[PDB]
Parts: C-alpha cells; structure tokens; sequence
C-alpha cells in the first residue's frame, strides 16, 4: 500500500499508440486470373473412365 | 443491470420430462350420462358436473386467540346443472312431462370416456374416474324461444338433486 | 412390543443407548460471506498447512477444546469459536519442536515395531523392512488410543491377495468405538469389490483420513502378511504447547502469507507476540484488508497503553489495524470455570454483521462499533480491577478502543479505531474500509480487461469505474460535500489529465458517510 | 408555456442505478407445493396462494372522537384455493376420494424454486421464501363438464383450510 496524505497509489500500466504516415500500399488484381486458372483443374482431376470405347 | 442472473437449462429439461411423465390430460369434452332406466337420452345431453364432494366445519376458539377447524359430518345432497339439446319430437320435454307426473327417484352415473381408452366401438370407463348419484330428482328451469336467433337451437337447462354419493 | 438393543450392527433394527447424565448438544450452520485468517495452538491438526474450518467442522478438525487448568493454552479455540458464527475461515497451527508423530513398521514376517519421528523428518525404511503405516493427521494418540487391527480376506478374482485394515479407537474408561475400514493389498495390480484400486498407498491417501503409508519397492514383492490383534500407536507426543518460541510464529505467518485462498480479514487468536503481531500487520496492509488485534488482557489499565506502542503497529504504515483491551472476566461455555480471554473475533462478528446488510457491495461503510453490531455474548462478567478508572481522553490519543455496558444490560464495544496518528479523517474505521473495497473491485476490473482485443486503455478505465462509483453512491457509502456553494452536488469526481501523449493519470475522489459518536444536550429554563 | 420545467438525467440515471441494484424479481410461475407423504401430486398443481399474515385489530374511543387501533391475537385459520391438472387415470379424483374417506390431516409445504438458483437438475430453495402450513384439510368443489370446449382441458378446483402457519 503506497499510501501518501490521503490518496493511494494503485497501479501503472504500459500502453502503446499509433500515429499514422500517409503512405499506403494495396495488391493488384493479377494474381487472381492465375488462381481461377489453376483451380478451374480439379474439375477435371479425380474423373475415371472404367471401361474404354 | 441484474447480477444475480444465471441461466440453467438441465433443470428446465428436468421439469419437462417430469411433467410428460404422467399420461395425458383429460379433455373435457369427454364424458357421459346415464340417467338409470332411460338410456335413450345419453347422445343429448350437453354440458354435466361432479358433486362438491366437501364436509361441514366446526371452529372452535381455544385458549387466547387460538382456533381450530374440525372435520364434520359428510354431505350427501347437492344440486347439479345439466343442459340438454332439444329435438323436433320433444324427447326432453316428454322426459320432464313424465318425470313430473310421477313421484320417481332415478339414478345416475357420471363418467369418463376418453377416446385412447377404448376398443371396438366400445367405450371403457375406469373405476377411478366413475362417480354415482343416487335417489335423484330431475327438475326444468324456463326453457327461452325467441325470434332473431336463426343460428341458436334450443337448449332447456335442468336441475338435478342428488342424495348419496357412491364409488 | 419386543426387545430393544444398545447398540447398532447389521442387522435392521432400532436402537437406543443407555442415558447420558451429562452430554451437550450443538447445532451449526455453514455461510461464506466474509472468510477471516489466524494462527493459534491447538490439540491435534496437519501442522504449517492451511486447514479451512466450518461450524460443523471445527470439533472435528482441529479438535478438543484444551483445559483451561493447563494454562495460555486455550485462547485460540475460544476465538475461533466467536468468529465462527458468522462465517468461516481459515488456520495455520503452530506445533513446538519436541513433536513427534507415532508410526508402524512392519517386518517381512509380520511383526511390528514401534517408534516416532519429528514432524519435519521424512520416513526412511530399514532394510529388512517391508512397509510402514503413520497417523497423517496431527493428533497424538495419548489421552485417545488409536488401536490397528490386521485380519484376512478373500482372496481377489485374478489371484490377488487381500486382507481387512480396521482402526479403531479406545478411551481412557474402556469404551471402543470404530473409525475407519478398508480393503488393502499388497500387490501393485489389484482391484477391489468396487472395482477401485487396492494398493495401499494409493488407497490410503484417496480413501483415508486418518492414515498414510510408505513401502519398500524392493522387497515388497516377497512379502507375507498374518493376523493381529489390536496393536496400539506409541511415542506419539506434543511438547509443552504453553512455551512456543517466535520462529514457529513466523514460520506459520510466513505461510499464511502465501495462500490463494483471497481473505478478507486477519485475526490475531490470542497470539500475545509483538513479532507475530507485526508481521500479521504487514500481511494486512499488503491485502488490502482489515486487520484486528488484541493487547494482554491482564494487563492493568495504566499499562496497557504503552504495551500499544511495543508493538509496531502504531504509525503511518499500517492502516485500519484496531488494536483491543479487555481486563474483564466471564464464565467460559465448555467448562465453568471463569477463564480470561480477549476480544478478537468479537470485533469481526460486529463487521461481518455490518456487511451482511448490502448484497450488491457489501456496505463496508458501517463501523463495528455500536449498541446493535457489537454485543459481549457471555455468562457472568466481573471486573478484574475494580474501583479503577480509565482515562478515555488518553486512550484516544493512543489509538486504543473501549467496552461499555449498554442500555440493555450487556457489553458492548463503544468505540472504533485505526492505528493511525495523523489527522487525516483516517483513524475512523470505515474510511479506509471503503477505499480498499474499491480498490480490491477496481483491481479485479484491470484483471479481467487485460483479456481484450485492445487491451488496457483510457476509456476503457473510465466507463467501468463509473458504474462501480455509481453503485458504491446508491449503497449509500459516498454522500455529497456538506457546503453546496464551496464544493459541487456530485459525490465523486473521476477525470482524466493528458500531459504527454506517453503519460497519462486517472484519479477519482470521493466524499466518505459520516459516523456520529459525539453528542451533546444543553437544557434551559423558561 | 410552463416555467418550472427543467431536465434533470443524473437524478434519472441515479434512480435506475439504485432499482437495478436488487438482484431479481420473482415470476410467478416458479412455486412447489409439497403435500407432505403424497409426492407424486406435486407436478399437476396450477395455481396456489400464500396465506393472509394478518392480526385481529381492536378499536377504541378515546376522549372526545380520538380513536386507536390495537393489535390483537394472530389469526390462524383460513382458507386457500388451489387449482390441479386431471389426467386419463383420475389421480386427482382418486386423491380426493381418499382425503374424504378417511378423515386426515396433511402438512402442506409453499416455497418458491427460481431457475436462477438451483444446481444440476435438483432445484434449491431459501429459508427466506419458505412458509409452512399444519393440519389441513383437502376439499373439493364441483367439476365442470362440457361439450364445445375441444380446446380446454379439466381442472379441479380445490379448497385448503390451514390451522397454523410457521416458518
């Protein structure tokens, strides 16, 4: 109890702010044509054919 | 805001199985009257009652302020109302002209037929839910025609003393 | 009608004992509003362990209350019965070092040998030895014998071997009663009726009370065990408990100190220490928590002052410490025998009272003084020095409380005092009562917060407090100032101080309820 | 148009604060009645009542038209209506039946079982919340029967005298 004339001391904590710079960064959309590419496959993947005509 | 809320659904569940527990619950449109010799007028009627089944009291002030409530002798004779449809031939007003004319003592027997208790086209009924009424006497009240009330058919009120109940 | 028995077997049945000329019957109760502490000396316990005590438990643990002929020896049971009453709490009993707790070996043939060994010892087996059986409870089996009793069973479904342990427990008339029974063996893979496990060491520490054993792995294999009559514990003995030096005290302190068990009040059980005491201090001011302590009682009154300031307590450091003197006399409940005692756990009954009024806070703003909270429930009092006076003014500037009789009839505790000679509105008892409930809620508030997507922040801090200030103003604890034009309406004051982005400071003040102990008439005449 | 109108939320907000500082109100559909050796009955009980607690009051004249009004001795006696639930095997029926047979006296036992206090699936009541009543008697009044009533189901109506209340 750190008591000093008549008012107490209870706790310190430790805190952590933000300031913001401008600057800003953001992906492009070219990826996503290749993913819709490769993931159009396993469409095809996992078909079997049991007897060939 | 309430800090003394805290939620316990088991013992919901509990309370439910224990009240499902016991079979059904008697619908009261379920019962039927026999009126002794005169078995012809069952399908009529319409609405019936169970005796008031009650004793008389004695009070007793004791000592002080101190009183006491003491079982007394049985009563046996009671009104019940019962109400009856009414047909084209007069069944029920026939009933009542004969019962009138002659000093008569009919007994009749008031009992419970649920439908899952039954086989064939045969009512059962349970010595449980069976009461009698003996020595009675049937009496009418004013029976009310009217203009106006195309949609009603007449439903003459009796008036029925019993004077011992047996089960 | 037909015959009646004395005493019940197996058979279905009813009986009745024989009259009893003199016996007591006690009835008890179990709440848990408020859980006080101590230390104290006692007859049989697990010593420098937590024990938590009950009003249904605390004949049972801890144990017969000890004769007051023997001497400085019975205070503590006494306290622990006032305080009791209201709600339970928790022991550490100090044991002197000349104790020993009794212990059977037993030989590969089956013979045993008896012998005690110091409560800080541990066992060790002798070759030649296949296991020991000792009392774990802290109970010497002098003026109670404890007898042992060894017979065979049937054997188990997969070839086990299996044998009945009984205790059972002997007065010093003859009279024979039965404690406890198990089904033991000595094999490490055996099963019980039940289905449980039989070995005996597991067994006696899951099912038993009463008793521990210890085995030789080596030769427990080869090990045969035959029938025995009742064998007897022995050399199971407590020095002179009257005599108890300050590292025992310390010792049980220092593990009161560390305890989970979270408290909220210290009771000093007729522990007459000024080591022990200040320690006892230092755990209430680290707790945030109320502390009540008591001076000698046979200490006259023109002494008693100063033995206030031998111990520590008298400063700025221990807050809300009450220190008590009680010279009078009364007739003690177990024995009629007019013993001497102090008043500890009187005090705290009045304070639990006090607090059982609110349920949302607690209402920690009553003082425990008073005719209605703080009653002396006692047989006859009488004044060890009579035609003697106190001087009240004295008293009060040394921070000591008072007894009165009330308009009843009874005692009561007139007064209420902190240890704290500054003037600072703080030796009233209640003003730092509230503050440390506050503090112990906003303590718990910061806890649970930390668990947060943001974690600790300003405004987090504020909205919290606000509903806890709020509830503490609706108790009724926190009024408005007095003069309205000076100060503002509002009861508390909770505002933040920015400064430096990296500093910040929250601070709220608060305006304590009075108490009114001064009163004054001034009649006239027309 | 008024002049004395000014707006004031602390004192609002400082009165909610305090009413919401209780724990709880008590709903109305969470009471148990005990009957003491008849267990199984407790289920099928609908509505119940909690006795008057009240004194006889006396009345005196004083000098000129000055009047008091005094306490007086406890009033034991009383009466309370209890409705029940009927199953297809006239449990209720049966029980009454019994009661006026034999000329008895049960202890009846009142006490309120909030969901918010109860552990596991046994529910826990309050000293507090518990009234006790001695050496009643079990009546009966009359059960009505009806066609046309296909939505409702039977409930007797029962009346309980009480000789003393304690707790």
């Amino acid at each position: 109890m750190i008591l000093n004339n008549q008012e107490w001391l209870l706790a310190i904590f430790k805190k952590k702010g933000l300031t913001p710079t401008g600057k800003l960064e953001f992906a492009t959309i070219d990826g996503i044509d290749s993913a819709l590419a490769q993931a159009l496959n396993e469409a095809f993947d996992s078909q079997v054919v049991s007897f060939n005509d | 805001g309430h800090n003394n809320t805290k939620g316990n659904r088991k013992f919901i569940k509990g309370r439910y199985t224990a009240n499902a527990a016991k079979g059904e619950r008697l619908v009261s449109s379920e019962f039927l009257l026999t009126f002794a010799g005169h078995e012809d007028i069952s399908v009529l009627v319409r609405t019936s009652q169970i005796p008031e089944m009650t004793r008389e009291d004695v009070e007793d002030y004791g000592p002080n302020g101190v009183k006491f409530n003491q079982h007394g002798p049985i009563r046996n004779s009671g009104e019940i109302q019962v109400q009856c449809v009414e047909t084209i031939e007069g069944d029920i007003l026939q009933f009542i002209k004969d019962r009138i004319a002659a000093k008569d003592y009919v007994d009749i027997t008031m009992a419970a037929t649920p439908e899952s208790k039954s086989s064939g086209v045969n009512a059962v009924t349970k010595a449980a839910t069976t009461i009698e009424m003996l020595d009675c006497k049937i009496y009418s009240d004013a029976i009310d025609f009217s203009t106006e009330d195309v949609t009603a058919a007449v439903r003459p009120s009796l008036r029925i003393v019993y004077n011992w109940i047996e089960w | 009608q037909y015959s009646i028995q004395q005493s019940l077997g197996n058979a279905s049945g009813v009986a009745v004992s024989p009259i009893n000329a003199d016996a007591t019957l006690s009835t008890g109760v179990a709440l848990n509003s408020s859980l006080w502490a101590g230390i104290g000396v006692f007859a049989r316990g697990k010593p420098f362990t937590v024990l938590a005590v009950t009003e249904s438990n605390y004949e049972d643990v801890l144990g017969e209350p000890l004769k007051p002929s023997s001497g400085s020896q019975f205070e503590p049971i006494r306290h622990v019965y006032e305080a009791i009453q209201q709600t339970s709490g928790y022991v550490v009993r100090a044991v002197p070092d000349d104790a020993k707790f009794p212990i059977i070996m037993f030989d590969e043939s089956g013979e045993p040998a008896y012998s005690a060994l110091p409560y800080g010892s541990e066992i060790e087996l002798d070759s030649g030895e296949a296991f020991a059986i000792y009392v774990d409870d802290g109970d010497p089996c002098i003026s109670p014998t404890r007898e042992l009793t060894i017979e065979t069973a049937t054997a188990d479904s997969a070839g086990n071997e299996r044998f009945l342990l009984k205790l059972t427990q002997t007065t010093s008339l003859g009279v024979v009663t039965t404690l406890e029974t198990h089904t033991v063996s000595l094999a490490e893979e055996a099963k019980d009726d039940m289905g449980r496990l039989c070995y005996l060491p597991t067994a006696l520490e899951a099912r038993s009370k009463y008793l521990r054993a210890v085995v030789n792995e080596e030769l427990i294999s080869t090990a045969k065990v035959t029938n025995k009559k009742s064998l007897a514990f022995t050399g199971g003995t407590n020095g002179d408990q009257s005599k108890i030096s300050t590292a025992a005290y310390l010792r049980a302190v220092k593990v009161l100190n560390n305890a989970p068990y979270m408290y909220t009040a210290v009771l000093g059980l007729g522990c007459y220490d000024n080591a022990a005491i200040t320690a006892l201090g230092k755990i209430c001011a680290d707790r945030l928590i109320d502390g009540f302590f008591d001076v000698k009682p046979t200490l006259t009154y023109a002494e008693a002052l100063p033995a206030v300031e031998d111990t520590g307590l008298l400063g700025t450091d221990y807050v809300s410490c009450s220190v008590y003197h009680y010279p009078f006399s009364c007739k003690d409940k177990w024995t009629q025998s007019r013993v001497v005692f102090g008043l500890s756990g009187v005090a705290y009954a009045a304070k639990a009272r006090g607090v059982k009024k609110n349920s949302d806070v607690g209402g920690w703003h009553y003082s425990p003084a008073g005719e209605e909270r703080a009653v002396i429930a006692r047989a006859s009092i009488q004044p060890l020095y009579p035609e003697d006076t106190p001087d009240e003014e004295a008293m009060v500037k040394g921070r000591l409380n008072k007894v009165s009789v009330g308009t009843s009839g009874q005692m009561i505790i007139d007064d209420a005092l902190t240890c704290c000679t500054q003037d600072n509105y703080l030796h009233f008892q209640h003003v730092p009562s509230l503050m440390n409930a506050i503090s112990r809620f906003f303590v718990q508030l910061a806890r649970q917060m930390k668990h947060s997507p943001d974690g600790i922040t300003a405004a987090g801090l504020t909205k919290g407090m606000t509903k806890l200030l709020d509830r503490f103003v609706a108790s009724g604890a926190l009024v408005a100032p007095r003069d309205p034009d000076a100060d503002g309406t509002e009861p508390y004051v909770l505002k933040v101080t920015q400064a430096e982005f990296d500093k910040w400071e929250v601070v709220w003040a608060c305006c304590p309820t009075g108490v009114a102990r001064r009163i004054q008439g001034v009649p006239l005449l027309i």
